[PDB]
């Protein structure tokens, strides 16, 4: 959630400058989420493995 | 005196012309701003072209 990435629910821009700040604030929004997105799937691998493993 | 009022006309078209250079709304050469700046890439590093007044 937004809260999670690092932005708001009210997060905007009413300038120039606002926005150009904005764009390294949503750089650093989509980074840390595509980090998380890539632990969830290591984690589902994970139990994939140990599933293959008790059967 | 001819003279004089046809370089009063030609001055008055040089002020108008240069009043109407603007291209959507925003001018670099009007004088109505010091500088355009225009993304260069990504990260929003910029690519200023300092306004030259007409």
């Amino acid at each position: 959630s937004l809260a999670g990435i690092g932005l708001t629910t009210t997060s905007t821009f009413t300038t120039a400058a606002a926005a150009k700040t904005m764009i390294g604030t949503i750089d650093t929004a989509l980074q840390t989420a595509t980090n998380k997105l890539a632990s969830l799937g290591t984690s589902s691998v994970g139990l994939d493995t140990h599933l293959t493993f008790v059967g | 005196n001819a003279l004089k009022s046809d370089f009063d006309s030609l001055r008055d078209q040089i002020e108008k012309a240069a009043t109407n250079a603007k291209f959507n709304g925003v001018s670099i050469a009007d004088g109505s701003t010091t500088k355009l700046t225009f993304l260069a890439n990504s990260d929003g590093s910029g690519f200023t072209v300092n306004a030259k007044t007409i």
